[PDB]
């Protein structure tokens, strides 16, 4: 009711187009159609294929009123057991971070001056029974950042080797 | 290895 929404990753419907770096190698948008509306997400699953640092950043938002935001994600993670001898360079977590800025720049990205929000840990893994089965455990976790003090803010998304879908990203803040 | 069952590259 009292919520204002900054920032709808599936409600955009595929049209929002997020930044990746190191460009065409890590994060991925993607569609799955097997339902009556198509779902999209941002996955990776790069996971036996050596070290891993793909980032993905969003739009540019700008804040308005807002001073406090929250973000709210909605995500699976599957289970390292299910890719054989990967007990080493497998991950279950991803990071999240923010930048804010008074201007949109665009393609240029620098992670450096980006601040970690924190580490998102999947409460329920999707083991391979359940992927095999097309049956997701899908998480929800909930962070908040202030106060702002810019036109403007990104997020970004930083994965270290791990197996995940992104399927929604809210970010508001509270009239 | 796929992120999540039947999806694909979108674009
Ligand atoms: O639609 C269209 C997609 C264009 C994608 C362009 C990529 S995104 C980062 C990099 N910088 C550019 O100027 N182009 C590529």
């Amino acid at each position: 009711p009292g919520e204002v929404v900054l920032l709808d990753f599936a409600a955009a419907g595929g049209e929002l187009g997020w930044l990746t770096h190191p460009y065409g190698k890590g994060w991925d948008l993607m569609q799955n159609i097997m339902n009556d509306m198509p779902i999209y997400m941002y996955s990776v699953c790069n996971v036996m294929s050596g070290d891993q640092d793909n980032w993905l950043r969003t739009n540019w938002v700008y804040r308005g009123e807002a001073e406090r935001i929250f973000i709210e994600l909605k995500f699976t993670v599957r289970d390292c057991n299910s890719f054989p001898g990967g007990a080493s360079s497998c991950k279950e977590t991803f990071n999240l971070y923010y930048a804010e800025s008074d201007l949109d720049y665009g393609t240029n990205f620098q992670k450096r001056l980006f601040t970690k929000i924190d580490t998102i840990a999947p409460d329920e893994i999707t083991v391979s029974s359940d992927f095999e089965a097309r049956h997701v455990k899908l998480n929800v976790e909930e962070r908040s950042v202030g106060p702002l003090t810019r036109k403007g803010f990104y997020l970004a998304f930083q994965d270290i080797g791990a197996c995940v879908a992104l399927l929604s990203v809210r970010v508001y803040y509270k009239k | 290895w796929l992120a999540y069952p039947d999806s694909v590259p979108y674009s």
